[PDB]
């Protein structure tokens, strides 16, 4: 063990935590913890991990930060792979989406995985006809994120851009990564492969309590941009990036949020609390409600013109 | 209820209404409303007062003749210097100094302010001292401002005497005729041929300042000065509170009728003054009236 | 107010005409009062005879008629029969309620007279144990329905202790009644002859015991 | 055929409530109104109220407050609720049908029920004592002998008297009841061939419904 | 007080429009003690000036206090010799520019309108120099863009060369209040020179500086429908003002003393000036006149 | 909801002239704060009242706990029906005598009470008998008290006929009100009748109408019209506010939990040109219902 252990955990935490400005008093609690003889009296490594974990809680107020003792932890490395041609990547993407026109000429696109910039640039031309051209002529659009739990940050501009004006460029999100000490800015793209959907047609996004990750960010941003109505349940409240980090040559690990979104409109984030629906309904009922909203609103102009004269 | 008021109202009007020539026509019309069925729509004191007030205004045009709730029956008569409280020592000059504020404004403009009209019996005792405080000090001025913006009036007994300071010494000027219906008054009211102290005279410019709080005898003075074309009246429409009416309660009800018993006919115009406020020649808020009087003097 | 009055008793004989009247306290009886005439027969048998002033119900004899006689409603029986003997009620409608009159008791003379059957019963031994003794005098099959029963203990007329029922109609239209003499067991044993004497229309029927 | 039958409680205490039912048959309540009428002992008839087909009711104003009439169309029942009883509410209560569909309009009470007797009293229910009435004078009067049963000290009415469980229907007389200090007393007699009694037994069976009591008395010489 | 009365008399006796003076005698009588408290002569003049403005609505009326005023009297000329008609013609040559522009268009710039006497006596000496040069042109441009001076009696001479001889035209009517006299300006049937005729286009050029009798000729020619006005709205002069001393005092009253009453429209060129038919900057007015004439 | 509401209003709301402005404003509201029926009702109700000032137009949801039933009315009144009127004249007089209670109060004051308004088809049949019960007995009186405190109304079809007993017999008839039903183009002027059966009470004698909070439908219309024409003094409580001038339109939006909208389809314009919005007749002399008869007597005594 040693007191060295505490010092080395602390450095990992301090060097990587996404919000260093909130760490007043931390260096001091580290010093105290290193000389706390009750801590020094712990021989059980799992008890040591639990104690340090609760100690940081009563110091930092962030429930995502944890120390664990994990002997026998092996992380599954990415699998070995031959060349995968673009046509087979396109077939894999087809398997993660459901594209449909629902009665009423309403576009439906269920997206299980938000694809990243590389994939979108390289395989997108192979999917244009299959996904996008099918739903382009619809009068309204429903994006179904109710079961979306994975995705890439770099895909966000590709979704938002199709639903917004080319000009002015929109600053969609700003993400800070503490480990890289870098801010990543996400902007709309004035030129796209496909045609824009326009700004007039209704866009509704369906959400569930399971909706997690980049999908929460897409919904949050389109909501704050006043482009989309959110229908369903409050989303899960994920984190842009967690890292689980080994402490030296020891079996202790520090788990820390290392990146965060700082929304250009709200100043806040989708993270932790998730995104609140505009129309709150059970997730199983979200699709029916979205359809009903779109249908009613489309009826309004004709109603008005009959009443006016 | 409706006949109880109507029978009392007719009897009150016949005996006391200042325009007796209107009574024959009122006696025809007021009871006509019952027989032709008009009085089958009113079943409250408020409805009775509103219906009769509308019908009375249509037949008379006289805003002094009005039916109201007994809660709205005047307030009380004004309380100004009584003769029984007048000091005997000739340092009574001090009382006159505080009753009448006299200034000589830049440009040789007289300013006279006083905020009540005492009874003529009070004015008789104070007259020798009034010479020193008002009449002599304003002799040098070429124009006079009389401020009545704070004057709630009183008794009109000294109004002919005060007005006489602004006329010729030897003319005998008709001011107004009072027709009291409760008797047969028909009393012409004239200027006095002699006043105590120096008259201001009929030539020098006179401006009378008025407000919404200007009342009774002060309204009568402002009105007579206007009607005789002697002074320009400046400020707000006056209170409308003259002593030309009496109040008659309607027995067994919460209503009354206020009735003019007196007509005031102005001498120089022939006009019947139906009160309701003096209307100024130059209508301005009360605060602006002194500035306005100065502007008229400057650009004459 | 809205008090309906009728004669209280009338008497006729068979073949004569009788008129019963019904008056409203409130004013003249009119068509709008829809005078109804109801007949009460022994042991609360009510039968509607005339409705709406002059409409005879279908099952009613043609000898019954109703009319407005001046200011009152009238029921006329032309050629009265012994079976017309009943109580007649008048009822008047007053826009929201009905008011019944007091009823007229009609007696038809010439009825067939019947003399009473008398039975005298001694106190039971079972009852004597209780220290009371009741003598029971039953009277049946008499007409008209009014008797007078006198009791005598040892030749001496009894003044107290007797109770007589009000005559009741039997199925056969004749009447019945019962008279009770209650003594104490002691008194019962102190005397010897007991007599129940029933007086019906001038005649006397007495029964005795020892 | 048109029938109306009343059923009520028999005995009720002063200051309490009264509920009576009129069960009709032969006509529908959805089409005909029903009236409630009462007859106090040794008094004339008194109208209480009516409930029309449509449900509107009208009451004798004198009673107005204490009375309430209602019905059950499906059940063919009309009910009368009467409160604040006094002993002067003692009466025969009747239901009668309302009719007006005549050649000329008029209202009539056309068919009357048989009535139900209500006794309003604070007196206590008391079962009867039954005594046999035997001739005493056992001398042959003729071919028949007349026997009886004395039903003494019961409250309230009625009592039922049967002879040999209804078998003897033969000149049976049940006399009216006398009331002395709130206790009724009545007799019943039977006439039988003298050759028969006492050879063959004669029994009177008395039932007092209000006390759920049954007594049988064998009449012996 | 005498000063106010003496001032008011000179205003009342000489104002060009006496019919608009209802109330004026009463306001003159309205001598204020505030006015009598003024010891500063310039402040007295400013105050009476503003007083008249809130009573008469004419901004040309003014009272001024002017010690040390000396008006320049007409120079001595006769003592040195009679100005001969030949030197007067040479002086008029210096107030005109006479040209035939490309397109056969006459151009005549006139810096000073010259009176009836000067026109009757010296015109004969300028007939060949001015008029005969531009007679044969197809169209005519009168440039008044810098004309700021001129006598009234000249107007007949300019108008008459550009209208028919018959019927005589009543060009203007001018009322002078001090003289109590209406002066009528008419066309003249017989002229020294040949008429230009009524067919050839006449354009008059105007600027915001164009002032006085030049505005009247432009106004009259425009109202007669003979000339098109090209340029800016004219200055809006008055036919005569008079600046008049009050008794032996250093106070002066400055008053419009005559006015035009146009026969056609009942109105005047005065004050508001003359509106152009074609509105353009004054520097561009000549180019536009040439363009309009060439297109027609 | 919003779509269905705008459609319902355009085709059925009595004040058609307010539809253009409503169609402009309703779609422009901020609806990103409301996510419940109760909220939607409350929000639209506040906006509708601000724009219309018409309390008759109101969104209302069922009890949220039992959504199959709500605050959408109860049921139409059942008075005497024409198919249930007796044929016999005695019965008809007797029925009229219980429908209308007539008293001559001390001081020669007529009292008339009746507690329903039947259809004019029923009043036609009863008219000859009403002459005997009502119109003749009150002829002797100098003032009349009409007690409607227990009258829940019924059809308004006989209201013009009843009113005409308190009007001049002559021709032309008097204008009572004008109906404007938006669902069609009614604009029907309703007038008094030039002839009545039996003696009219006339237009001169004092008339006092007693009202309660239970006074409803046709009884409220009769009281309001006697007041609007200045023919009688109304005394008692503010009436129930139940007039037959509206219709209820369900929102087929079950997500919105049992909502409906009550819409006035009819405008009632009186003889003074005032639109009556119902919500209750307001008495001239407001008192509790128990005090109304005493108050009418006081007004009569001190006239």
């Amino acid at each position: 063990f040693s007191p060295t252990l505490i010092a080395d955990m602390a450095k990992i935490f301090m060097d990587n935590y996404c919000s260093p400005e909130k760490l007043t008093g931390m260096e001091e609690a580290i010093d105290a913890a290193s000389s706390n003889t009750e801590i020094l009296s712990i021989s059980d490594p799992t008890m040591l991990a639990n104690v340090l974990t609760d100690g940081v809680k009563k110091t930092i107020s962030d429930s995502r930060v944890k120390v664990t003792y994990e002997p026998d932890l092996i992380l599954a490395a990415p699998p070995a792979m031959p060349d995968i041609p673009l046509e087979h990547l396109a077939a894999m993407i087809k398997g993660t989406v459901k594209v449909e026109i629902l009665e009423g000429n309403i576009g439906y696109l269920k997206i299980q995985h938000i694809i990243g910039e590389e994939m979108a640039q390289k395989v997108g031309p192979l999917l244009l006809e299959y996904i996008w051209d099918k739903i382009l002529p619809t009068s309204a659009m429903i994006l179904d994120f109710r079961s979306t739990v994975t995705g890439e940050l770099s895909g966000i501009p590709y979704i938002v851009s199709y639903f917004t004006d080319p000009e002015p460029l929109i600053h969609i999100d700003s993400v800070y990564d503490r480990t890289a000490d870098l801010t990543i800015e996400l902007w709309s793209m004035p030129t796209l492969l496909g045609k824009r959907y326009g700004t007039s047609k209704p866009l509704i996004i369906l959400t569930s309590k399971d909706t997690l990750g980049i999908a929460e960010d897409v919904a949050y941003c389109l909501k704050n941009l006043k482009r989309a109505t959110i229908v369903g349940e409050n989303t899960a409240g994920g984190t842009v990036k967690m890292s689980k980090m080994k402490v030296g040559d020891t079996d202790f690990y520090v788990t820390v949020p290392v990146a965060k979104s700082i929304n250009p409109i709200t100043g806040k984030s989708w993270e932790i609390n998730g995104v609140a629906p505009d129309v709150d309904v059970a997730a199983e009922d979200a699709l029916d409600a979205a359809i009903a909203i779109i249908k009613l609103r489309a009826e309004i102009p004709a109603l008005a013109q009959a009443a006016a004269t | 209820s409706l006949g109880e008021l109507v029978e009392g109202t007719g009897r009150l009007l016949e005996a006391h209404y200042a325009r007796p020539e209107v009574v024959g026509q009122m006696g025809a019309l007021l009871r006509a409303k019952l027989a032709q069925g008009a009085y089958r729509t009113a079943v409250d004191l408020e409805s009775l007062a509103s219906q009769l007030t509308a019908d009375l205004q249509e037949m008379s045009g006289d805003h002094r003749l009005l039916v109201f709730h007994s809660p709205g029956e005047m307030v009380a008569e004004e309380a100004p210097p009584p003769p029984p409280v007048v000091p005997s020592p000739e340092e009574l000059s001090y009382l006159i100094e505080a009753l009448f504020k006299t200034e000589v404004l830049p440009g040789q403009l007289g300013y006279l302010r006083f905020d009540a009209m005492a009874e003529l019996e009070t004015v008789k005792a104070v007259g020798p001292q009034l010479v020193q405080l008002v009449w002599q000090k304003l002799v040098d001025t070429a124009a006079l401002v009389v401020d009545l913006r704070y004057n709630p009036g009183s008794y009109s007994t000294a109004v002919p005497l005060l007005c006489s300071y602004f006329f010729e010494a030897e003319p005998r000027r008709h001011l107004y005729s009072v027709f009291d219906r409760a008797t047969s008054r028909v009393t012409e009211v004239w200027t006095l041929p002699h006043v105590t102290g120096q008259r201001y005279g009929s030539h020098k410019d006179l401006y009378v300042l008025v407000s919404h709080t200007s009342g009774s005898a002060a309204e009568a003075f402002a009105h007579t000065m206007q009607d005789l074309q002697r002074a320009t009246i400046i400020g707000e429409p006056t209170a409308g509170g003259a002593l030309s009416v009496g109040i008659y309660q309607v027995g067994s009800s919460a209503l009354y009728a206020s009735m003019p018993t007196q007509m005031a006919m102005s001498a120089s115009t022939g006009e019947a003054w139906d009160l309701a406020g003096v209307e100024p020649d130059i209508t301005v808020p009360m605060s602006v009236a002194l500035s306005t009087a100065r502007d008229i003097v400057t650009l004459r | 107010q809205a008090v309906v009055t009728q004669e209280s008793a009338l008497t006729t004989s068979p073949g004569e005409t009788v008129t019963l009247t019904c008056r409203s306290s409130t004013g003249a009886v009119t068509t709008s009062n829809y005078a109804n005439w109801v007949q009460e027969k022994p042991d609360h048998l009510f039968t509607g005879l005339i409705g709406g002033t002059n409409n005879r119900a279908p099952g009613v004899p043609a000898r019954f008629s109703g009319s407005l006689i001046g200011d009152k409603a009238a029921l006329t029986i032309t050629g009265a029969q012994t079976e017309d003997e009943a109580i007649y009620f008048c009822a008047l409608w007053y826009s929201n309620h009905w008011v019944f009159g007091g009823g007229t008791k009609l007696t038809v003379l010439g009825q067939p007279k019947s003399s009473p059957s008398v039975t005298l019963f001694p106190p039971s031994s079972e009852e004597l144990e209780t220290n009371k003794a009741t003598l029971v005098c039953t009277i049946t099959d008499f007409y008209p329905g009014v008797v007078t029963v006198d009791w005598k203990v040892d030749g001496t007329p009894v003044t107290q202790g007797m109770e007589t029922t009000q005559p009741s109609k039997q199925s056969n239209n004749k009447y019945m009644a019962s008279s009770y003499l209650t003594l104490t067991a002691r008194a019962w044993e102190r005397h010897s002859s007991y007599s129940c004497q029933v007086t019906h229309e001038g005649h006397t029927v007495e029964k005795s015991l020892s | 055929q048109v029938q109306l039958k009343e059923s009520g409680p028999g005995l009720v205490a002063p200051s309490q409530s009264l509920s009576i039912t009129c069960t009709v048959s032969g006509f529908l309540l959805i089409s005909n109104g029903v009236h409630w009428v009462r007859q106090p002992p040794g008094k004339g008839l008194e109208w209480l109220g009516v409930i029309w087909a449509g449900g509107n009711t009208n009451y004798n104003s004198a009673l107005m407050s204490r009375v309430s009439i209602s019905k059950d169309n499906s059940k063919s029942q009309v009910f009368l609720k009467m409160k604040s009883l006094q002993t002067d509410d003692t009466a025969m209560y009747y239901c009668a049908r309302d009719f007006y569909d005549y050649d000329v309009f008029y209202y009539a009470m056309d068919y009357w029920g048989q009535g139900t007797s209500v006794t309003v009293s604070s007196a206590k229910t008391t079962p009867p004592s039954v005594y046999p009435l035997a001739p005493g004078s056992a001398a042959q009067t003729n071919s028949m002998v007349t026997l009886g049963c004395l039903v003494k000290g019961y409250f309230p009415e009625p009592v039922t008297v049967t002879w040999n469980s209804g078998s003897l229907s033969s000149g049976v007389h049940t006399f009216p009841a006398v009331l002395q200090s709130d206790l009724y007393t009545l007799s019943s007699s039977v006439t039988v061939p003298s050759s028969t009694w006492p050879s063959e037994t004669v029994t009177c069976n008395v039932a007092h419904p209000a006390s759920s009591t049954k007594v049988d008395k064998k009449i012996v010489p | 007080p005498t000063v106010l009365q003496t001032a008011g008399k000179l205003v009342a006796d000489n104002y060009a429009s006496p019919e608009l003076g209802v109330k004026m005698a009463a306001e003159l009588s309205g001598l204020q003690s505030r006015y009598a408290r003024v010891t500063s002569e310039a402040a007295l003049a400013e105050l009476l000036q503003a007083d008249l403005q809130v009573l008469s609505g004419d901004p040309h009326l003014k009272t001024a206090h002017i010690p040390e005023d000396a008006k320049d009297r007409i120079p001595g000329i006769v003592p040195m010799q009679i100005p001969s008609p030949e030197v007067f013609e040479d002086l008029i040559k210096f107030s005109f520019h006479t040209n035939v522009l490309e397109g056969n268009v006459g151009y005549l710039r006139f810096d000073m309108f010259g009176d009836c006497e000067l026109l009757t006596q010296v015109s004969e000496l300028l007939v060949e120099h001015v008029w005969k040069k531009i007679v044969h042109t197809d169209a005519l441009i009168v440039d008044m863009r810098f004309n700021i001076g001129g006598p009234t009696s000249s107007i007949s001479a300019l108008c008459s060369y550009f209208f028919d001889e018959g019927p005589p035209i009543l060009l203007d009517k001018i009322y002078n209040r001090p003289n109590n006299s209406v002066s009528e300006l008419w066309t003249l049937s017989q002229l020294e020179g040949e008429r230009y005729g009524s067919k050839k286009s006449m354009v008059i050029l105007t600027s915001t500086l164009t002032a006085g009798a030049a505005e009247e000729f432009t106004y009259i020619m425009k109202r007669l429908g003979r000339a098109l006005v090209i340029g800016e709205v004219t200055s809006g002069g008055c036919q005569p003002p008079q600046t008049y001393h009050v008794d032996d005092t250093d106070l002066y009253l400055t008053i419009p003393t005559a006015r035009s009453v146009g026969a056609a429209d009942g109105s005047s060129w005065e004050g508001v000036g003359v509106v152009p038919d074609v509105a353009v900057p004054a520097e561009a007015a000549l180019t536009r006149a040439q363009e309009m004439l060439q297109h027609t | 909801v919003i779509q269905r509401l705008q459609e319902a209003l355009r085709e059925y709301y009595t004040l058609v002239d307010r539809v253009p402005a409503l169609l402009s404003h309703l779609a422009a509201m901020d609806l990103s704060s409301v996510v419940s029926e109760d909220d939607l009702v409350t929000k639209l109700n506040a906006g509708l009242q601000a724009v219309s000032e018409d309390p008759r137009l109101q969104v209302q949801v069922v009890r949220p706990k039992e959504a199959s039933s709500g605050p959408e009315e109860e049921a139409e009144e059942p008075p005497e029906a024409v198919p249930e009127v007796p044929e016999d004249e005695a019965v008809r007089r007797a029925l009229v005598d219980s429908v209308f209670q007539v008293s001559v109060l001390p001081g020669n004051v007529g009292y008339l009470r009746f507690d329903s308004f039947a259809d004019a088809s029923v009043l036609e049949v009863l008219g000859p008998y009403i002459l005997h019960q009502v119109w003749e007995p009150l002829q002797d009186t100098e003032h009349l008290i009409m007690d409607l405190r227990q009258n829940p109304g019924g059809p308004s079809s006989a209201v013009p006929l009843l009113l005409s007993y308190f009007q001049s017999p002559d021709a032309s008839p008097v204008r009572l009100f004008s109906t404007y039903d938006r669902r069609t183009n009614i604009t029907r002027e309703h007038f008094s009748q030039t002839e009545l059966l039996g003696r009219p009470y006339g237009t001169q004698r004092g008339v006092y109408l007693l009202t309660s909070h239970r006074t409803a439908t046709a009884a409220e219309e009769l009281a309001f019209l006697m007041q609007s024409l200045g023919w009688a003094t109304l005394v008692g409580e503010i009436t129930a506010g139940s007039l037959l001038h509206t219709h209820t339109v369900s929102l087929l939006e079950t997500p919105e939990g049992g909502l409906a909208l009550t819409v006035p389809v009819l405008t009632f314009i009186d003889n003074h040109g005032e639109c009556w919005l119902g919500g209750g007749v307001v008495p001239d002399a407001i008192v509790l219902a128990e005090e109304a008869l005493d108050r009418a007597q006081e007004v009569l005594e001190f006239h």
